[PDB]
């Protein structure tokens, strides 16, 4: 003898009564190997276990059951359960297996590989690409609201700090702050667009700052 | 090549003037490339794979290990593979360590869990210890050699437009490689601070951080486990039983 | 009647999982332990490993009694069934595994688990080390050391372009997680608490270490 | 006794869209999935097609088997029902479509939907770009090319005469729905994933390019 | 056979007590056609 | 389908016709390119039934001949 038999069918009872009437306690992985192993062994039971199990994938079938194969089976799980029944407990109980047995097995931890560093391929790519691909990336990003404490735009007319941080600034050229702020702005556009493998466009860089020109000219 | 940048304000014709040399942002270009470093972890497997051929060492590593009777063969793979890795972080010194002792372990009464190569000091010369079936399971484990980790536009246009070495020979040498490389760290903090710092090593690997970032960071190339960021699955679920209402203020390795 | 060929593939996987002799990380559901057990109680040749893991129902039914013939026995046809040592240990991994696995709830998401209960010496790995230490010490070493590096060009363009088609992540993957697997197993059976907090800080030193 | 006319009548449009061999968008009740099923079932030579759309009730009950003949004698009587090819994947389409319809429930507004589960090779659109492309180059160049474009005015008035009758605004929303249609089918014949926002994406390109 | 005559049957039993009485579960068109199916073969 | 010659006139005249309106200074076409017809599922692309390719010496369009009798 392999198979304690008794056992087996209670617990096939059990969880049967389960799935197919009382859709709304739980049971264990093992109960449910326990069903299917009662479902084949029981000769009685083989169509409800062919029809269990194929829910497994999504391509395997069923051939059309005459009317003496379908009373065979209501009968056949009635005895299961004297309860009034019919195919319908038959459908929602199959779809319930079907959620169970696509249901995840516990599985030992594995090593996950993370990208390190955002590496950029071979082929060199224009900023036009690599802003519809960050863009698309950028969609994928959990927006966060931001609300002001009110509409009114900050400012401040506190003279005397005004003209205290402007004594403070004054020994500061501007000729340098302003050298200073551009060149950095500068190498760090470089070094993304480096880091990136995104080809620099040096006439759309002049052309950023050209307002120059246009106040002074016109 | 250099580039030259210009700024002039609106209060006269004066302008400061600054040169770029293009080479610093060509080297960051070429580091962000992913074939780049992927040639460079490839281009050491691929040197330690010849060191080993010129080492008559051809035979797949398996079946190196799988071999009890012959421990010659075993204890020189070891030796090559510590001294391929010293001359990686030292690239100055070709001969390891002049004289060391080789043990090799076939049971796991005296084995430990975890450090396959270990170091010991029998007060009169170096000592190696070598978990022969750790080393045997770890290399014979079946490999996923099928599934994909995660550029198919390129493959489309272009779809519109002799040492036998297989990837599980090649893993396996990764594997060993990685191997040894944890071995000899340990053993780096052993030689340069002292047993008393290598057994406080084996049982917390943290201290890694400040007796390598102190010289190595600095001083060497990439270390081969760093190729990848690696974490375990559901860590965090995991490591639930061992929570503290923590306040760290040496947090040292984050 | 059901499908041999489908079922025992099933078998196949999920034992391979289950007995840590193989890092494909496949997701796996309760129509791959049906199956694996539905096979194993068919395949007459099977019964013994059928019946062992039906065992790991109940936690107070321990495991059959077996005389060495059987075990044996077993051991072949597990063999057989992954067609690759296979040993006494990995059946202890498998009846472990399984057991976790049946006493285990339904639930939607896979449930993240760790190697143990295998192999009454319950230890940390403090002890272990200087116990195997001594142990070490005790064994007399075999050979005593008392080193060419070409770069030959041709040699190692060669060797890139037969590593080239490799992909070198998966490389890494199987790497790391053979390692991790084998760290695991050896806790396991030496019965000595598996620090997880260390295993990750390894992990974690390599990251720091890389970014300066 | 039922009125054979009305209910061959109902049959024949609901199956022209059940199809996909028409683009006539008529608002489709249960009441013509009852004609069309009950004339099914009473006409002799339909009976093979009305088992078939009857076995759609379950999920698990699959297509009945048929020998050639079988098969052959369905696609004539599909013919004769429809008066108009038509082959085995428009029978596949009908079956996905009165399956789909007939496990919906009963609600109070049309269900839109789009083609799917007909024709095990789950791909993407790039995979088959390349495989088709292989394929492609593979087949020999049939014919090799090593242009009049008359503006005889009376002619093109003649033409203008004929064509002026028709109200443009059908003529682009038929050329358009079959359009979309045979896309539509292409890609669940080959069992690639309809990527609608590129079809939509298509559309807002030709907005998007009128107004500049 | 085409009818499979106890399944229609209890089907348009279902249906019709469901929408002669019980006019406040859900049934979906199969149902409907069902029981049509049953009502005009009996 | 035997006469593939019909096909092949027929999609370059809507192409030159397309590009003259487009170009309204062109009226020969691309002056040499080739015509391969599809009679098959298993070399058709879903959703675009003329393609075009080079083999590295000319222009090659793909003709999906049953996806254009379907839609017509």
């Amino acid at each position: 003898e392999l198979i304690n038999m008794r056992r087996y069918r209670n617990a096939a009872r059990k969880l049967i009564h389960h799935y197919s009437l009382n859709s709304t306690t739980e049971y264990k992985i093992s109960d449910v190997v326990m069903t299917m192993i009662f479902l084949l062994r029981s000769e009685k039971y083989h169509s409800l276990f062919k029809l269990l199990e194929t829910t497994f994938d999504d391509y395997t079938c069923r051939p059309q059951m005459t009317q003496v194969q379908t009373d065979t089976l209501l009968d056949a799980v009635r005895s299961l359960l004297s309860t009034t029944i019919d195919l319908t407990t038959v459908d929602i109980m199959r779809s319930s297996f079907a959620r169970c047995f696509n249901s995840p097995i516990m599985r030992y931890a594995k090593i996950v590989l993370l990208q390190n560093v955002a590496l950029q391929r071979d082929k060199r790519t224009t900023l036009e690409e690599l802003l519809i691909e960050r863009g698309e990336k950028i969609q994928m990003l959990q927006p966060q609201q931001y609300i002001n404490s009110g509409t009114e735009i900050p400012f401040c007319d506190d003279a005397e700090f005004l003209n205290r941080l402007l004594k403070h600034i004054d020994p500061y050229p501007l000729s340098r702050m302003y050298y200073n702020a551009a060149n950095t702005m500068f190498y760090t556009t470089m070094e993304n667009y480096a880091v990136s493998n995104c080809k620099f466009n040096i006439e759309d860089y002049n052309n950023i700052f050209k307002v120059m020109e246009n106040i002074r000219k016109h | 090549n250099k580039v030259r940048t210009v700024t002039e304000i609106v209060n006269s014709d004066e302008k400061i003037q600054k040169t770029y040399e293009l080479a610093e942002f060509d080297l960051k270009n070429l580091s962000s490339l992913e074939s780049y470093e992927t040639l460079k972890i490839k281009l050491a497997l691929s040197k330690y794979m010849a060191m080993l051929s010129t080492l008559e060492m051809t035979q797949p590593l398996l079946e190196i290990f799988r071999n009890k009777a012959d421990t010659r063969q075993i204890a020189a793979v070891v030796f090559s593979t510590l001294a391929f890795i010293h001359n990686r972080f030292h690239p100055l010194v070709t001969n390891f360590t002049n004289k060391m002792e080789f043990v090799v372990t076939e049971t796991n009464d005296t084995s430990i869990p975890g450090e396959p190569i270990l170091f010991t000091e029998n007060e009169g010369v170096l000592l190696c210890s070598v978990d022969r079936p750790s080393i045997v399971k770890m290399l014979s484990r079946e490999f996923d050699t099928e599934a994909l980790v995660n550029n198919c536009n390129v493959r489309i246009a272009k779809t519109f437009g002799d040492f036998s070495i297989t990837e599980v020979e090649a893993t396996q040498y990764l594997t060993l490689l990685l191997t040894v490389e944890h071995a000899y760290l340990h053993y780096y903090i052993f030689k340069n601070y002292g047993v008393f710092e290598y057994c406080k090593s084996l049982t917390d690997h943290s201290l890694f951080t400040n007796k390598l970032r102190s010289t190595m960071s600095t001083k060497t190339s990439n270390l081969l486990l760093s190729k990848f960021k690696f974490t375990i699955e559901d860590f965090d679920k995991i490591n639930s039983n061992s929570v503290t209402s923590g306040f760290n203020i040496y947090n040292f390795n984050k």
